[PDB]
């Protein structure tokens, strides 16, 4: 459908972390990078829109010279957490002498009603009680959009050994994943209370956490 | 003995033609000449004559997307060095890059020849170049370049 | 329209199924597939080589026109289950007249120590019993390489309302998955045994079973 582009500037837009529009004491940010800047037209120009309305303090670094000889600039919007979250489309227009025409890339929030997630977390199963450590399972499931954040806890600190799988697509339309932290097998049966927390915009104080020992 | 254009190496499908002051491989020919169409046949030893007996000049012909071609590969300190990054049939090619002992050298958005017009002993490395046809990335092969006085 | 094609077609060659190179009853394929393939150059030309050494039982697939007006061309090499899990190279080399040369493309299974699945089934949470379907969990983990098959069933018949996460690189270079099945209340409050069954090469006859019920 669109007509494919010569050589030139490319242009990268990244959306904020999950985790940074959703806790208040966190400053959410809009990437714009722009790749494949030449020497001989280096200077790079950031117009930033919301919804249409041009915004201005966006932060933008100075061009950093890249191993292959090719300039990259990045530009920073800080974006506010309601903004965002009530869905406002952010636009990066990059210009550049080598573009024909300025390069225009968009950005928002994935659209659809919003869903609450579940938690449920999940003990070691009996078979595994034999082994050095253990697994400690959280069941995140029908929450809606996939932007999420997950994290275990104990005693009033973030546990190390853990990996979360990507957001699957369950049938209904919501998505689940699965949060598994390994502990020393001493940990749990010396009875510690483990934590699972967990994110997401539909949630009351966009956050949940529920417990997890031994009994 | 001179070739038009004068990259004695070429590509698949590329169009050479050659000047005399023919035996190719030592052997005759049918006319008295141009390479329309090069294949890897046409490769090897030319020498010319009507005069007498030339020196012996080769043009190699190769396969690929890419070619780095140069009008010699040992260069004096101070000579200019002439790059060109040809493309096979002269397809399209965008955002170059040529390479220098594994660093990018010199970037474009076209592709364009890459002229240094000052030689010096910090440009003896080895050379390729890269770039999209369309958006397949390809790159050619190596080639060695050493720098003398 | 047409589009411009100027770098000619591209090949992509993918794996068997794991569940089809580990039950011998199965057949498993190699399949190489060709897209950008024009119009007005639409032949594809394949060999294949095992370990270097050419073979001819490949079958060949009618060209599927596609909605950019390109061809996607594709052939399907069967392959010795056996080859397959002892590190056989799959070799498709792709001839068309719009390269310069032919295409050439490699596969073999991931390479390192296969190291043996732990299995575990996790009950439901007590906060989802309030619900009208339950979620019973299967915890593979430990295991290398990725490729891997995971089913459940109950009482000899297939259970499909099942999700399962895709494989996650652990800590100590091994992968682990969740996978989920949904089931109605009433069954798993009747006594009825679920069952999670694995299929991976470094198990024992390529498979495991661990069952689930309440207790
Ligand atoms: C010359 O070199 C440069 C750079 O050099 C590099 O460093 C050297 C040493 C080497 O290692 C070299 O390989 C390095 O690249 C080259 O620049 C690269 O150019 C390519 C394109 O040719 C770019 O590739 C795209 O990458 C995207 C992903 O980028 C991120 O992830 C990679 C790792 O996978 C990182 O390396 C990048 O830096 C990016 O990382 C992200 O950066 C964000 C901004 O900082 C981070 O978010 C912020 O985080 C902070 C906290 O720190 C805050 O919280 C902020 O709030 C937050 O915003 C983010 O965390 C971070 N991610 C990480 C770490 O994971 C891909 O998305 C993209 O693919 C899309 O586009 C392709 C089209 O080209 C397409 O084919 C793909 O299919 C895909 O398609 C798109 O899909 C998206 C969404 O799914 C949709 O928008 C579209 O539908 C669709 N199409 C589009 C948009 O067209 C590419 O893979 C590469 O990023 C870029 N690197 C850098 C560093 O800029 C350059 O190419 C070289 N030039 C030459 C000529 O060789
Ligand atoms: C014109 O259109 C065509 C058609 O496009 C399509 O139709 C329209 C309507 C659109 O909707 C469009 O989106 C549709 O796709 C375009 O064709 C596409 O071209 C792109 C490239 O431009 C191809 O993208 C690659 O996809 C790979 C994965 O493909 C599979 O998955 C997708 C879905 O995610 C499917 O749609 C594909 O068809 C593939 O599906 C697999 O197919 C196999 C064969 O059928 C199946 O295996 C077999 O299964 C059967 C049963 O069916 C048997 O059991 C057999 O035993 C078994 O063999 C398999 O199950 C099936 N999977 C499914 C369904 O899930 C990507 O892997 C690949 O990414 C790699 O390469 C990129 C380079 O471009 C790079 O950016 C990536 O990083 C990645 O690179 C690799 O990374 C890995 C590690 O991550 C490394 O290991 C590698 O080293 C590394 N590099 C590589 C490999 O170079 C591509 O994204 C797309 O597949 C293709 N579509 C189709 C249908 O073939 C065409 O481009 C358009 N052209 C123009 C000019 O517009
Ligand atoms: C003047 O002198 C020069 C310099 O000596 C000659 O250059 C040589 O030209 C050869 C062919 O014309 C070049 O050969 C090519 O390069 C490969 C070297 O790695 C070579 O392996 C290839 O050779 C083919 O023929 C062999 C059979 O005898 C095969 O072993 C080989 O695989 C190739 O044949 C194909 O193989 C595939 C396998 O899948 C088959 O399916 C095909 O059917 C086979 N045939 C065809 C037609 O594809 C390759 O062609 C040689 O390298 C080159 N040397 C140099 C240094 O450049 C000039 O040709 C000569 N000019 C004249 C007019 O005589
Ligand atoms: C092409 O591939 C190389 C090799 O990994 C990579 O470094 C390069 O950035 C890619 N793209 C271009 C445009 O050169
Ligand atoms: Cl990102």
């Amino acid at each position: 459908p669109a007509p494919e582009l010569l050589g030139g500037p490319s242009v990268f837009l990244f959306p904020p972390k999950p985790k940074d529009t959703l806790m208040i004491s966190r400053t959410p940010e809009v990437t714009c990078v722009v790749v494949d800047v030449s020497h001989e037209d280096p200077e790079v120009k950031f117009n930033w829109y919301v919804d249409g309305v041009e915004v201005h303090n966006a932060k933008t670094k100075p061009r950093e010279e890249q191993w292959n000889s090719t300039y990259r600039v990045v530009s920073v919007l800080t974006v506010l957490h309601q903004d965002w979250l009530n869905g406002k489309e952010y636009k990066c227009k990059v210009s550049n002498k080598a573009l024909p025409a300025p390069i225009e890339k968009t950005i928002s929030k994935a659209k659809g009603q919003p869903r609450e997630p579940q938690v449920y977390t999940l003990p070691p199963s009996r078979d595994e009680l034999t082994k050095n450590q253990v697994s400690l399972t959280c069941l995140v499931k029908g929450f809606y959009p996939s932007d999420i954040a997950v994290e275990w806890e104990s005693n009033g600190q973030p546990e190390n050994n853990y990996k979360t799988t990507p957001p699957v697509l369950d049938s209904d339309g919501s998505f689940f994943l699965y949060s598994k932290l390994t502990v020393d097998k001493s940990r749990w049966q010396q009875g510690n209370v483990f934590s699972c927390s967990v994110m997401h915009e539909a949630l009351h104080n966009h956050y949940t956490q529920k417990s997890l020992s031994l009994s | 003995v001179f070739l038009e254009p004068q990259w004695y190496r070429v590509l698949e499908k590329d169009s050479v033609t050659l000047k005399c002051q023919w035996f190719h491989n030592e052997s005759l020919i049918s006319s008295q000449y141009f390479i329309d169409a090069a294949t890897v046949d046409d490769s090897g030893e030319y020498r010319c004559q009507t005069s007498t007996l030339s020196d012996p000049v080769q043009l190699e012909v190769h396969i690929g997307w890419l070619l780095l071609q140069a009008p010699r590969w040992v260069f004096k300190e101070e000579d200019p060095i002439h790059l060109r990054c040809h493309s096979w049939k002269n397809t399209a090619l965008h955002k170059v890059t040529y390479l220098q002992n594994g660093k990018g050298r010199k970037y474009f958005h076209h592709n364009s020849d890459f002229y240094i017009p000052k030689a010096t002993l910090k440009d003896s490395g080895s050379y390729f170049c890269r770039g999209l046809v369309g958006s397949k990335n390809v790159s050619s092969e190596t080639v060695q370049i050493t720098i003398t006085q």
